[PDB]
């Protein structure tokens, strides 16, 4: 959630009077320019197993709506009586 | 004492012909204090340039009784003449910046002090020197309310043409399918009476082929009607007005388009607080082109469809979106501020009049004079 | 600017200036204070409802419970009733069925005291169910915008356009940069697109507007830039996170310069404390950038509505293979 | 459509009394309405006295 | 405040210091940054019928 | 806590007043002091403060 803040990036790092840095950032230039970054980046990170986007509002469950099968089961269980009593009188 | 014309504080109406406001009482049975105050007409003076007097009234004037009650001295109203509050301008002449309006004129001496809505900054504040705020307010943005009106075409809005001719079929293919297989105008009876929901026929497809057709079809008219009625209250609860500015930070004033227009008074206080903006120049510039004359003329010019938005002080804006019934003051207070008395600096006024502005503060007096000219909320 | 201070005229070049494997060993460049690269920028979409939508207010258990529940009451009513065309046990089912879907077709009342309680609590069961549904399914006919964003120079859309709907249509402004690192890149991709070259990038706004085009590749920070600035906020970029070669626009320094450490330390220490945020928020971002996708929900045409037509013609078809029988 | 626009108007927001402040009949004259109108503040301060 | 300010013990007095007729015959204040008074607090309520 | 509470608005207040810095009796540093404050409310510092 939000928006990136604080943009940086990832380097590598060295001590000081290391005859590597101008190297490593040419190299690292070059991989950038020729596609490596990015071969290596679909290699490793790049998956879309689950995406997601805005979800649908919820839909009414057994248990959300449970009221009404009971209430007619009551009517029902009442009914049975009645329908005896009617035929006893 | 210099004053000008606002609706709120300082109202302005023609004398008799005998030369003598007109009586007249408030709600409360009390006679409304008025003053004779000598100055040119409505318009400029132009050609007609005659300062015939026309006497006026109002809170600023009753505040200004109550201060010559309070300490002995005689006053003698006056209105400007340019009509403005004032401000720091060049001149086609040499490069000699001079104030003009109410501070020009306090400033020459043609006025020994002020009595008007006059805001507090910086700007004028090195030059006269203000009492205490007997008024504390800030500026606001008003706007004309739109009446809620519904943008619904015919009833055919929900379902396109295209479902409508292919209901049409279908109801006729199941009543065909239906005839047949019992095996007329009974089937297209019974097909026409479940859709519309008429219960007209007696159709009784006894076969057991048409028994599941025609429970389909029920289930088919019902799932239909169903989702039209939620179509059409989706469609009506998403019918909504635009919205309105709500505050001075919206997008759409930041980027000037002439799509909207907003002005203000030309030579204010707003115009120099929009001037000294560092972040603000385009709102500046593109105000600059479309800043009016007075207050009433941008109330009415915002009130006939002509100015989208009037940037001005809280204080008078609410009162006149409180007796208009079709205006409204959007956003939040900007730029807190109040209204003091101006005099030109070592004069033997300040410490009395500060002292008796905030001993009215104190005692009620104040609040009084806000009940009896403001506070008039009827929309 | 690079010429400039390769020949000494001046001592460091401050505007849009970018960094590259060319271009290093004549200057040296300070760490880039704002991200670049090439991107992809396409219209934006709405979307419709789903065609099973009408099924989304109820689950299956619901569906089913409720038939089987509707069975077991008919069958307690016929047996009520056991206690000319009296009743019969397909009677009762079918003036239930009619009941549940608003009571619109034809049925024959029962004949019995007992049952005409049944009869009446199974209305205002089926009255409340078509009441509940009717509510969950307005409900549901809130759709919001959504976003159909690729994943950028790597998804078969721009690799084989040819095997799917028409083609994309991917076009990009000749003669520069991102053309060069396209045609080094991938060939295939530079040769399809010279079919859609677009002279200037003023205008190609207006052809993905039009419909003649459906994607621009350019440089991220020129495109962020004219959508944020979009009348009407149609137009939308692929994303920060998903960017081909990427790289920075930095300050341009003289080989071996004394100031470089300086300036870079000055660079971070403004990324540190927050200004570089505050900066894009007055001069980068546009009128429109933090916004979400406006649901405008429209109405319904014959894709929205092919779940219930598809159901009627599978009914069609399951009674007449039964009257076959 | 009367079932749509009933289902619209039912959506309703919070509203404030909107009182004057101190001017009102609720503060002057509680009597009127119900008098038990509960209002106090804290003594032995520069509101009370004033 | 009002008194080390009065007894010469300090030159001003920075806080949330109010304004009033009295206590400025001793000390001179200046134009207020913030405003207040007496105001009226109360809870909220639905209103939906 | 809930944000069940209100206050009404700034224009129905009774007996305004204002915070103050107190300065010594005379002394010309109070015609300065008073124009910066009134500089922090040109600059619209105050608002961000607030
Ligand atoms: O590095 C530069 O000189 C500028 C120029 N860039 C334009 C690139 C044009 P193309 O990609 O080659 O078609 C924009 C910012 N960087
Ligand atoms: O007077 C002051 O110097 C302070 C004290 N105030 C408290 C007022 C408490 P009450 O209303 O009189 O009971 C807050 C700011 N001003
Ligand atoms: C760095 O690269 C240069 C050629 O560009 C090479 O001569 C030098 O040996 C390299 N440094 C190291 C430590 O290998």
């Amino acid at each position: 959630t939000g928006e990136l803040f604080f943009r940086s990036g990832f380097g590598i790092g060295m001590r000081k009077d290391s005859p590597w840095k101008q190297n490593v950032s040419l190299s690292i230039l070059k991989s950038h320019e020729n596609g490596f970054m990015e071969d290596l980046d679909k290699t490793w990170v790049r998956y879309q197993e689950c995406d997601s986007r805005s979800n649908a509002p919820a839909t009414l469950t057994f248990e959300n709506m449970a009221g009404v099968f009971m209430l007619v089961a009551g009517g029902i269980v009442a009914g049975i009586f009645l329908i005896f009593i009617e035929i006893a009188y | 004492i210099v004053t000008i014309h606002q609706e709120p504080f300082v109202y302005v109406k023609p004398t008799l012909s005998d030369g003598t406001c007109k009586e007249e009482f408030t709600v409360n049975g009390d006679p409304v204090k008025k003053v004779i105050c000598t100055g040119p007409n409505d318009t400029s003076p132009g050609s007609p340039r005659h300062t015939v007097p026309q006497c006026c009234y109002g809170f600023c004037i009753d505040l200004l009784i109550k201060l010559a009650r309070t300490m002995n001295f005689t006053y003698e109203v006056h209105l400007v003449a340019d009509g403005k509050f004032g401000t720091q301008e060049r001149v086609n002449n040499s490069n000699k910046k001079e104030w003009n309006g109410m501070m020009g004129e306090l400033l020459s001496g043609q006025a020994d002090m002020i009595v008007a809505p006059l805001t507090i900054n910086n700007e004028r504040a090195q030059y006269i020197e203000f009492s205490k705020p007997f008024k504390y307010q800030g500026l606001t943005i008003l706007v004309k309310k739109e009446i809620p009106r519904s943008t619904l075409d015919s009833f055919m809005q929900p379902f396109q043409s295209t479902l409508w001719l292919l209901v049409g079929l279908s109801v006729h293919v199941v009543a065909v399918m239906l005839y047949l297989l019992d095996r007329l105008s009974s089937a297209m009876w019974f097909s026409w009476g479940v859709l519309l929901n008429s219960g007209i026929g007696e159709g009784a497809p006894r076969s057991f082929s048409a028994r599941i057709l025609g429970m389909v079809w029920a289930g088919f008219a019902m799932i239909i009607v169903a989702s039209y009625t939620a179509n059409l209250a989706a469609f009506l609860v998403l019918d909504r007005p635009e919205e309105r500015i709500t505050g001075i930070n919206d997008p759409r004033l930041r980027n000037p388009s002439d799509k909207f227009i907003y002005a203000t008074v030309k030579q204010s206080s707003v115009d120099i607080y929009f001037r000294r903006q560092v972040e603000l120049s385009t709102m500046y510039r593109h105000m600059e082109k479309h800043n009016y004359e007075s207050a009433a003329e941008a109330i009415q010019a915002v009130r006939d469809n002509k100015l989208h938005a009037f940037i001005w002080d809280s204080a008078v804006l609410e009162f006149e979106a409180s007796q208009k019934c079709d205006l409204v003051t959007t956003g939040e207070l900007f730029f807190r501020s109040g209204f003091g008395i101006g005099m030109r600096k070592d004069s033997p006024w300040k410490q009395n009049v500060s002292l008796s502005i905030l001993k009215s503060h104190e005692n009620g007096f104040m609040e009084d004079l806000d009940k009896t000219w403001v506070r008039y909320q009827e929309c | 600017m690079i010429g400039e201070v390769v020949m000494k005229r001046a001592y460091m070049a401050v505007g849009s200036l970018t960094i590259n494997e060319e271009r290093s060993e004549v200057v040296d460049f300070s760490v880039p204070f704002i991200e670049t690269g090439i991107s992809v920028m396409v219209s934006r979409s709405n979307g419709t409802v789903s065609p099973s939508a009408f099924l989304e207010p109820f689950s299956a258990d619901v569906w089913v419970m409720m038939f089987v529940m509707l069975l077991i009451v008919s069958a307690v009513a016929v047996f009520v009733f056991e206690y000319g065309p009296s009743f019969t046990i397909g009677k009762a089912i079918w003036l239930l069925w009619g009941l549940v879907f608003n009571n619109s077709v034809p049925v024959q009342n029962p004949k019995g005291t007992t049952s005409k309680i049944m009869v009446s609590v199974w209305a205002f069961f089926a009255v409340i169910f078509l009441a509940s549904y009717t509510a969950n399914l307005a409900a549901f006919m809130i759709q919001e915008e959504y976003v159909d964003q690729v994943s950028g120079l790597s998804d078969k859309k721009f690799q084989r356009p040819n095997d799917f709907s028409p083609p994309f249509r991917f076009g990009t402004v000749p003669n520069g940069s991102t053309e060069r690192n396209i045609r080094n890149n991938y060939a295939e991709m530079h040769a399809y697109m010279g079919k859609f070259n677009q002279r200037g990038v003023d205008d190609a706004l207006l052809s993905l507007k039009t419909g003649k085009l459906d994607a621009f590749i350019y440089d991220a920070a020129v495109l962020n830039y004219m959508a944020g600035r979009d009348e009407g906020c149609k137009l939308v970029t692929i994303g920060s996170g998903k960017v081909f070669a990427s790289t920075g626009y930095g300050i341009a320094i003289q080989k071996d310069s004394g100031w470089k450490r300086q300036v870079d330390l000055a660079i971070l220490q403004l990324f540190g404390d927050g200004e570089m945020e505050e900066l894009e928020a007055l001069w980068l971002t546009g009128i429109c950038h933090n916004e979400k996708n406006e649901v405008m929900s429209s109405q319904l045409d014959i894709d929205n509505m092919a779940g219930v037509f598809y159901m009627l013609g599978a009914a069609m078809a399951l009674s007449l293979i039964t009257f076959i029988c």
